[PDB]
């Protein structure tokens, strides 16, 4: 099978510059290369077919150039709307095959992120369950490191963690963590704590509360 | 427009024709040379109601729409005046997609009887591309 | 306008047949030929196969014996059958056209002998953690669920700025999920807040009060 491979992983773009994707091929395949946008919850839209051959209605800042084993996707002065994952696609040959994409990312300045920490619900102490949640919303760059603690030591079981996707109208990102303990734990110790270590402060954001007075 | 033979083969190359489902080169310059003489204007009428345009000679029941051919499918979902161009990119795509059904170059009547089974790189010997 | 729609099961249980099927309007199926594609999930797409308009198919190696994609005109449909399927088959589906310019929504469908499950769903007010600036954030989890996917609202979607609903996350055959919102601090418990979960596979609906 062809194997296409694209470069780079991802591309961290300021808005209003130009950027190059590319996708090489390994074996020849003429101009038979095929470019997609996806953005999150959509399908694949077709930019360029053919190497470098307009698609109707696509925006002329697209454009493809290339032949043989190496082929360029061509952003001119990038859209904040423009950022979602880029493929390949070859059909040269039986199986058409995919890079394994490029994401664009929009930069911006860095943001510190707003921490907030809710104790269980009384209806799910109820059920004999205390999850423990902690938001960490709209900060910026995507890496951030988050520590939970229980009477001021570090607990790690019990603990999950989700990202969103860039938000397309500020270009943050945030993160939730949930620490799930049965009910009998978690009446069991006062103090629980979210801290997260964030590139925007040496010093780590710190939310706690008390389960009682 | 009439091409050269070697100048086909090169603009063919360029469109990315050379190994296009394993179909060498020579098998498409041959294929244009049998269906037209590499004459991008040509035009057949059919005993049907259709008409078989440009240097692959393709034809307007199934492939492209003329608007007089009963029965059309239109598969390249073109106007059939698009595949009488000097530029060959919309006979080579829809070429592509002809060959890409099992029928493979077999959809053309010239080449099963002039091309098939026989070196099709000889149509591009003597070129330098 | 050429539109196409898939429709089929969201779950299936190991070494059961996956299927699709793909709607096709303004554009005959054999006025066309007509492909399967799945993104699996760190975005790793794979070309399933194709079938042209004499009934040829291709289809990849890779699911040489498993794959069937076959087509009926009268109902401007075709179709995939995957056979024998496992978890590694867990992946989001689309049908497209072979030109590529037109494709259907994407369905995730979920290979797991795992139970349907309803979500528990619980309220986050700030209590002990008090929250003392100009606004505040709630939230809601969604607990304990399966199969994705769950939908959240904010007052029936009145509120709908200052809204992060996070991904899913999978654990011993279960998902949870939360959501967070923001209002300014003044205006919370005065002017109620409550979140609007659906959970269709198991027909579930649930308004919670914060």
């Amino acid at each position: 099978d062809i194997v296409l491979t694209q470069s780079p992983a991802t591309l961290s773009v300021t808005p209003g510059n130009s950027v190059s994707l590319s996708c090489r091929a390994s074996q020849s395949i003429g101009n038979n290369l095929h470019w997609y946008q996806q953005k999150s919850h959509e399908s694949p839209r077709l930019l360029i077919k053919y190497a470098s051959q307009s698609i109707s209605g696509i925006p002329s800042r697209f454009s493809g150039s290339g032949s043989g084993t190496d082929f360029t996707l061509s952003i001119n002065s990038v859209e904040t709307e423009d950022f979602g994952m880029y493929f390949c696609q070859q059909s040269n040959s039986w199986p058409y095959t995919f890079g394994g994409g490029t994401k664009l990312e929009i930069k911006r300045a860095d943001a510190a992120p707003t921490v907030s920490i809710f104790p269980p619900s009384s209806e799910q102490l109820t059920s004999g369950g205390a999850s423990v949640v902690c938001f960490l919303n709209n900060f910026y760059p995507k890496d951030i490191n988050v520590k939970w603690k229980i009477d001021g030591s570090e607990r790690q079981n019990g603990v999950l963690n989700s990202w969103t996707d860039q938000d397309s109208k500020d270009s943050t990102y945030s993160m939730s963590s949930t620490l799930t303990l049965t009910k009998d734990e978690y009446e069991r110790h006062n103090s629980y704590t979210c801290e997260a270590t964030h590139k925007t402060s040496t010093s780590p954001i710190v939310k706690s509360f008390n389960r009682n007075e | 427009k009439v091409f050269g033979r070697c100048e086909l083969a090169a603009a063919m190359k360029r469109h990315g024709l050379d190994n296009y489902r394993g179909y060498s080169l020579g098998n498409w310059v041959c294929a244009a040379k049998f269906e037209s003489n590499f004459n991008t204007q040509a035009t057949n009428r059919n005993t049907d109601g259709s008409t078989d345009y440009g240097i692959l000679q393709i034809n307007s029941r199934w492939w492209c729409n003329d608007g007089r051919t009963p029965g059309s499918r239109n598969l390249c979902n073109i106007p059939c005046s698009a595949l009488l161009s000097s530029d060959i990119t919309a006979s080579v795509n829809c070429a592509k997609k002809i060959v890409s059904d099992g029928n493979g170059m077999n959809a053309w009547v010239a080449w099963r009887n002039r091309c098939k089974g026989t070196d099709v790189q000889a149509w591009i010997r003597g070129c330098r591309l | 306008d050429v539109q196409l729609q898939e429709s089929g099961p969201s779950l299936v249980k190991p070494s059961q047949t996956l299927s699709l099927t793909c709607s096709v309007t303004g554009d005959s199926i054999t006025s066309d030929y007509w492909s399967w594609i799945r993104k699996f999930p760190g975005n790793r797409l794979e070309y399933m196969g194709y079938v042209s308009y004499s009934g040829s198919t291709y289809y990849n190696p890779s699911l040489k014996s498993r794959i069937s994609i076959t087509r009926d005109t009268s109902k401007n449909q075709y179709y995939l059958d995957l056979n024998s399927v496992t978890t590694e088959d867990t992946a989001t589906y689309y049908c497209a056209n072979w030109d590529g310019d037109y494709w259907g929504q994407g369905t995730l469908v979920t290979v797991s002998a795992a139970k349907t499950t309803p979500p528990s769903v619980y309220p986050l007010a700030p209590g002990s953690a008090a929250q003392t600036n100009s606004m505040v954030t709630l939230g809601c989890l969604v607990k304990g669920y399966f199969p994705e996917p769950v939908t959240v609202t904010w007052n029936s979607g009145s509120l709908s700025s200052g809204v992060h609903t996070f991904p899913a996350v999978l654990q011993s055959d279960l998902y949870t999920l939360s959501s967070s919102v923001t209002v300014p601090s003044s205006t919370w418990p005065s002017e109620t807040v409550t979140c609007n979960v659906a959970h269709p596979a198991s027909s579930t609906k649930v308004d919670k009060k914060i």
